[PDB]
């Protein structure tokens, strides 16, 4: 049964995030920064496995995945940049804003041709764990669904060399994998479509109820 | 035989073939999980007794019934009043649903305890659960066709789908008991605090959602073809604080 | 230094990989844990509770708490086979229970199923029901006579309410494909040994509740994707 | 030599690492260390450190220590609440204080703090303050009668210049966002139980001072950047 | 006196002297009472206790 336990279940990693980043001639900062809130119910069959639980606890390991692409011109070596911005503390809103060599945020540098970047954070939260679920409200009891408690930070990247740019993409696929996992309360699968993040929502407009259940003719014939 | 807690005191409870929440008792906050280090004490039988909502009516058409706690008790009494006076709280509970029927009724509910029963709300698009409609208080919330107010804040009413986008008959997942009327007639949960803090703000924060729904639709020819459902809420355990000045 | 040699692999990115990463807030002494109750280890913890299968998923009942029920009649013509599914894990109407859900995120499964069943019926209404499985390889039976002549159980309602009946695990391999056969998979047949049989001012119909879980045997492995939940929709934020 | 195998995250420069490097300087033999009185080992050391709360955050004082002061008045028709303040560690007035300070550079606090008042008026001039601690939850007390019926001090002046009361730790979890919430914080609120009474040939007001530092169970978790310090300026050398 | 199959849930309350008898059946219920499940038990006895300022009080 090793491999049914929490660990192999949720233990797996998976692509949480696409950070997609382009640069942009008008501006040197413009938006050329990428801000993105981690948040595990972006993807739904990760979410739907996460869901099967009320309460979870667990670290992580973010792995990051850089591709690069020139349309043209060279512009071959270029540093990465990818920072993470622990809960609470300002994220940046400019490609050169403090935030960058701040040294209360973590950050990571790549240049092409090295080794995926790698870091592990701990338990974020709070309270002693993650909600799945949360049947309250805000403090203006207001976005009830949400839970205050469970924000796990950012992940900013930038890229820092200056005129070298030639207007290349950047793809950054991000791999999140929960270890040590701890879960309370286990919860029917979800059985519909998911419509909102951090609402329990199903109804579509202009669209009948489909469940996994399929309908056969007769009940005497399997 | 009856169970005498308090000055309250209901029969018809008998033995205990009750069942317990996740296998954990009503335990009063250890001081190794306490929040602020430990306090002193919290002893305070006062709020531990019986309050007995008024009895809902089981028709051959009922789809469902759902409460909230600590919600359903936000005005009765002592508890009621405890939680209004405080900032934090917490505390689990011995619910117990029975209903009255006779040889002649057939019918069967599941009553189950949800921890964490987030509702999902009724329109399509960018809507969500208004605060008014998911804290009903004793008077519950029962499935309904008429339409209501403030529909994009109203919850939904698919029973079927546990009122969350699961599948009822999945449902057995949580702590329940099954109430067939040709074999028992009640149900008993206790239920110890479940949340992932020592307490929590009772006003902002439903921790457990009491669900009712008939699985076997209730049949009967007696000249009034419904029967009544009793439910009965007693806290276990209650702790409160940063009591706040009454009366002011 | 230190004479190291590189291995074919290193550098690599292997998504199934198990290697130490430095932590990027070496300082942060997290929360500490509470003891928060229903703690769950591994999920064949789910898969040893009962969930109601929908049993009667026709159009008619299809998203109403009808589908998982069955209705018996009194009427002496009403068809001696009730009803019949697969035994399978995977497969309809099974799929869609708590085993069947994650069932559905494994590729292999092994071990017994247990089948019980709630009678719905008043407490002076009475009746017999042939519970009968079928072994993997033959069709499903046909008359309540071949029903019995295989493994079966007469189950008399009146006074017990509820009946549970083990479906053993009969495979060529250890473990089977996750998916669902026919030929490779055995049946669960319901029928009328005899009629509901009720007193005056007694409602001529009764429901029936079918419900399923694993047994201590029961096992899965290789985990893959479910394909009981398909999003092909925005989940915007 | 010896097969190895690398790891993602190899050659990485992640800012907030932990490795060793080879010295620049391997011969040198740096300074002794001397005996320097005052060494700082945690900064738990400054926040137990009364420091004055600027209590009197008005405009008019602003920029003197007429901002750290209260003046009592000794005329019967003076009202009767004297002044109030929350006591989340990093709203103000307290935000500027050494605890506010240091709590500011950090995400996560928790703990008790300490009040501690001083009474800046004459040897012969008396008076009853009414000192009440509000918990998080209910707004501030409007009335003397409402701010003595819950926890207060009636603190008399005469012959004690100085009293201490200790706000208590009352949070959902255990470290709470050091960001100031209003609904989550509790309320210091100083009242006239009687007035200044004092004899012939004597100053009609005197002044009240504030004190605040955090007890042995305060503590902070989860650096980040001060947010009451801004630097949007040359720093030319 | 009702029958063998005839069952209800009466609520028998008390209300000490001082307060005036109870308006509606939830007051009643946050006083003492007691829930008697009729069905099983045709028979149930609650008592009223001694509350006075004096030992004995007028007939």
């Amino acid at each position: 049964r090793d491999e049914m336990s929490l660990e192999s279940f949720l233990g797996r990693s998976g692509c949480i995030h696409e950070s997609k980043l382009e640069v942009t001639l008008a501006n040197y900062n413009k938006e050329n920064f990428t801000v993105w809130a981690i948040n595990l119910q972006e993807m739904a069959q990760i979410r739907r496995k996460f869901e099967l639980f009320t309460y979870t606890r667990f670290d992580s390991e973010i792995t990051l995945v850089p591709c690069i692409s020139a349309l043209s011109q060279d512009i071959g070596h270029i540093t990465m940049q990818y920072m993470y911005v622990p809960p609470g503390a300002p994220v940046p809103n400019s490609r050169d804003d403090y935030a960058w060599q701040s040294g209360t945020n973590a950050s990571v540098f790549w240049q092409h041709g090295q080794a995926y970047p790698r870091f592990s954070l701990p338990f974020l939260s709070v309270a002693s764990a993650y909600y799945m679920f949360y049947d309250g409200y805000d403090e203006q009891d207001q976005n009830y669904g949400t839970a205050n408690t469970n924000n796990m930070g950012s992940l900013c990247s930038r890229i820092v060399t200056e005129k070298h740019i030639h207007k290349v993409h950047i793809m950054t696929r991000i791999y999140h994998k929960a270890k040590h996992v701890k879960a309370w309360c286990p919860r029917p699968p979800r059985a519909l479509e998911y419509t909102r993040a951090h609402r329990t929502n199903f109804k579509i407009e202009d669209r009948s109820i489909q469940t996994a259940i399929v309908t056969r003719p007769i009940i005497t014939t399997a | 035989i009856q169970i005498t807690r308090g000055d309250s005191t209901i029969t018809s409870q008998d033995v205990a073939n009750a069942i317990v929440a996740y296998g954990v008792w009503p335990h009063y906050l250890s001081s190794k999980d306490a929040s602020a280090i430990d306090k002193p004490s919290q002893p305070d039988t006062s709020s531990n007794r019986f309050y007995t909502l008024r009895s809902v009516t089981w028709s051959s058409s009922s789809k469902g019934w759902w409460w909230k706690l600590p919600d359903a008790l936000k005005d009765m009494g002592i508890f009621g009043e405890n939680m209004f006076y405080h900032y934090l709280g917490r505390s689990g509970y011995t619910i117990h649903v029975q209903c009255n029927a006779s040889k002649f009724h057939q019918g069967t509910l599941i009553v189950a305890l949800i921890p964490e029963h987030q509702i999902a709300s009724a329109l399509h698009g960018n809507v969500n659960v208004g605060y008014n409609y998911t804290h009903p208080g004793e008077t519950g919330r029962e499935v309904k066709a008429e339409t209501r107010l403030n529909p994009d804040l109203q919850p939904t009413e698919e029973y079927w789908l546990n009122f969350d986008g699961t599948l009822l008959g999945n449902i057995t997942i949580f702590p329940h008991q099954f109430i067939n009327l040709r074999s028992n007639n009640s149900a008993t949960i206790i239920a110890p605090y479940v949340n992932a803090v020592p307490m929590d703000s009772m006003r902002s924060h439903n921790n457990w959602s009491l669900v009712i729904i008939p699985i076997c639709p209730l049949e009967t020819s007696s000249a009034i073809n419904t029967i009544p459902i009793t439910i009965s809420i007693s806290p276990m355990c209650a702790e409160f604080s940063g009591a706040r000045a009454k009366r002011q | 230094g230190l004479p190291v040699f590189i291995t074919p692999g290193s550098g690599q990115f292997l998504t199934t990989d198990d290697f130490q990463s430095p932590c990027a807030l070496p300082w942060y002494h997290p929360t500490k844990e509470i003891s928060i109750p229903g703690e769950v280890k591994n999920l064949v913890e789910i898969c040893q509770v009962d969930s109601l299968v929908p049993i009667n998923n026709t159009d008619t009942y299809i998203n109403s708490e009808n589908m998982y029920s069955v209705v018996l009649q009194s009427s002496i013509n009403a068809p001696d086979k009730i009803f019949s599914i697969r035994t399978d894990v995977a497969s309809q109407p099974l799929a869609t229970t708590l085993i069947g859900e994650i069932s559905s995120y494994f590729t292999h499964w092994t071990g017994s199923l247990r089948f019980s069943f709630m009678f719905c019926g008043t407490a002076n209404t009475t009746v017999k029901l042939l519970l009968a499985y079928t072994p993997p390889g033959i069709a499903e039976p046909t008359t309540r006579k071949d029903a019995m002549l295989g493994t079966h159980v007469i189950w008399d309602v009146g006074l017990q309410s509820t009946i549970s009946m083990v479906v053993p695990w009969i495979s060529a391999s250890h473990y089977r494909n996750t998916s669902p056969g026919r030929s490779t998979s055995g049946y669960i047949t319901c029928w009328y040994q005899t009629r509901l049989v009720i007193p005056p001012q007694t409602p001529p119909t009764a429901r029936l509740l079918c419900f399923v879980s694993g047994c201590k045997d029961f096992c899965l492995r290789m985990a893959r994707d479910t394909n009981l939940h398909l999003q092909s929709g925005a989940i915007a934020q």
